[PDB]
């Protein structure tokens, strides 16, 4: 009948199927760590944002789009030119071993509707209605529930 | 009246104004475009006849050494053989030398051109076009592309569109690059 | 009639030509190592992308295209300047070849159909179906096999 | 009627305009 | 008929286009 306790006993007795709609609702909705003022982010290396991009060109754009037999797309500066930059420094330590794990973290977030440095519960929308996931609290046996018996009915 | 002026000067801008425009486009890109295309197509006929003798058939070679017995696109081909026709149209306005008279000059100096026209145009490369030329050039195995059956081929009054890769005869094993790369991987392993 | 076993008695007793067209099936399909999940790849000099390579010139194809009696065809401009960084920023961390094995390796991997850097087992079309083939197991005597003696009839 | 004005504006575009493209074509890269 | 406006416009246009072009050449390098 709160929040917090049914959780504590979907591993025990309860299944998903038995809740009450106030408390699919309930539970979906974010915790009490919501509201609660914390203004602190760290690891400001996102890959949601490419630093080598760049304008449309409107000229290649034109050109690419008439088929011409071309042989290469992109434009290639500002993409040699971050590689050129990576070479000069990247030598005072240069394997720094994160490209993996920064990598990984940051994309399965992204499947949770989540952005890269964001600590905090995040909304998706399942079926008809949104369920707000975390890092933390996946409430990945929630999605598993509102995806398979929710195909044809209705909850809230 | 006055209505008539404005019938008739209407009428007199309402079909010269978009037939000057649509015989402009019919022109430009109908006439003029194909029309400069021909003629272009026949410069490298008037003059360059002997060396794109030569040339198809180093190029014939060429997608046999990069390929291998693998289905060749007939397609691009075209899109690449343009690149090699101006690689030689390039040497052969650099040459005193006949191509006849010495004619490994001219693949020292043609497949250089294009390891470096390829490098500077292809980006990618799944089928490693300029890295394959580079192992021609570094292991000189294109001495074989110039031999007793092939200079039979240049020195014939032979058109450089009759040029099939029928009529080039294959290069024996041992000299390709398949079995060169093949022969490398194994003794270094 | 198992895939593994196949291959150890073609050394032994048995050819090629006496297999089953479920057994010729069974051992061009890849290996029990494909779908087994392993995310790491290493070694990215890759001979497949030009660093010197720009785009289409647009003016230079024209004046190209016109035959024009000229007396180069390349722009020279970035393979110049690959040059030219080749030999300082290089000399500081003396000559390397790269050429010595790198490259006569993954030459002959793409007369396998398989990528540069490509540690799996990647398909060709030999004839009318395909082999997959990798690094480690070339079946280089089944594509004698399907190349030969599949000239004229079908085999599956 | 309104008809012979569209049969004569016409074919002083389809004549006249045609033949300037022409000839400018044959002056600057056949003449000049 | 309607074969005149093509004899007589096609005959202004092989007239004035052409020798508009000759007189530009000759004002431009041989007078100006």
């Amino acid at each position: 009948s709160v929040k917090d306790i049914k959780k504590l006993i979907e591993e025990g007795i309860l299944d998903y199927e038995d809740l009450t709609e106030n408390e699919l609702r309930k539970l979906a909705k974010p915790d009490d760590n919501f509201y609660e003022l914390s203004p602190y982010a760290s690891d400001e290396k996102d890959l949601s944002l490419n630093e080598t991009s760049g304008l449309t060109n409107e000229q290649l754009k034109n050109f690419l789009g008439q088929n011409g037999t071309y042989h290469m797309s992109y434009d290639s500066k500002s993409i040699d030119y971050a590689k050129q930059k990576k070479s000069e420094k990247k030598e005072d330590q240069q394997e720094d071993d994160d490209g993996f794990y920064d990598a990984y973290k940051q994309i399965k977030n992204s499947y949770d509707g989540i952005p890269n440095n964001f600590n905090h519960e995040a909304p998706q929308l399942i079926g008809n209605n949104y369920v707000f996931t975390s890092i933390y609290d996946t409430k990945e046996n929630l999605i598993k529930f509102l995806k398979k018996n929710s195909e044809y009915d209705l909850y809230d | 009246g006055y209505g008539d002026l404005a019938a008739t000067s209407a009428l007199t801008t309402v079909i010269k104004d978009p037939i000057s425009l649509t015989i402009k486009d019919i022109y430009e890109h109908g006439v003029k475009n194909p029309f400069t295309k021909i003629i272009h197509k026949l410069k490298k006929f008037i003059r360059y006849r002997k060396v794109l003798r030569w040339s198809r058939m180093w190029w014939v070679l060429l997608v046999r050494e990069i390929v291998g017995d693998n289905t060749i696109e007939k397609k691009t081909e075209k899109a690449l053989r343009e690149i090699w026709d101006q690689c030689t149209i390039a040497v052969y306005n650099n040459t005193l030398n006949a191509v006849e008279s010495k004619p490994l000059l001219f693949l020292h100096g043609i497949l250089n051109e294009c390891r470096n026209n390829f490098a500077t145009k292809l980006r990618q490369d799944p089928s490693l076009i300029v890295a394959k030329i580079d192992q021609i050039i570094k292991s000189q195995i294109y001495r074989f592309w110039v031999s007793e059956p092939y200079l039979k081929i240049g020195r014939s009054h032979t058109l450089y569109t009759h040029i099939t890769p029928d009529a080039v005869p294959q290069l024996p094993k041992e000299c390709t690059l398949k079995h060169l790369s093949s022969y490398m991987e194994e003794k270094l392993k």
